[PDB]
């Protein structure tokens, strides 16, 4: 009982920490994103021009 | 005669000023292309990221 405790247990824990290191995988994804749009904007005030 | 020759000089005076102008407006089109260039480059990284 206390060792089957333990496993399944151990199962819980290294389960959520996968949950948890997928979410940070987002973070570059926005910064190249945003970094690579903007120039729209720029492109659309040439286009003005 | 003194009539036609003084006739004569617009026709070549608004046909290289229009040209010449056209020659400023082509400059924009050029100077446009960077923007893509650098999406181009912006858009390959995030693949490899």
């Amino acid at each position: 009982q206390f060792g089957s405790t333990l496993l399944s247990l151990l199962e819980r824990k290294d389960s959520l920490s996968f949950d948890a290191y997928q979410m940070i995988q987002s973070g570059d994804l926005y910064r190249f994103s945003i970094d690579l749009q903007q120039q729209d904007i720029d492109i659309n005030k040439a286009s003005l021009e | 005669v003194s009539e036609s020759y003084r006739r004569r000089r617009q026709e070549w005076e608004l046909q290289y000023k229009q040209a010449e102008w056209e020659v400023n407006s082509v400059e924009q089109q050029i100077n446009l292309q960077n923007m893509q260039i650098k999406a181009a480059n912006k858009r390959l990284e995030q693949v490899e990221a």
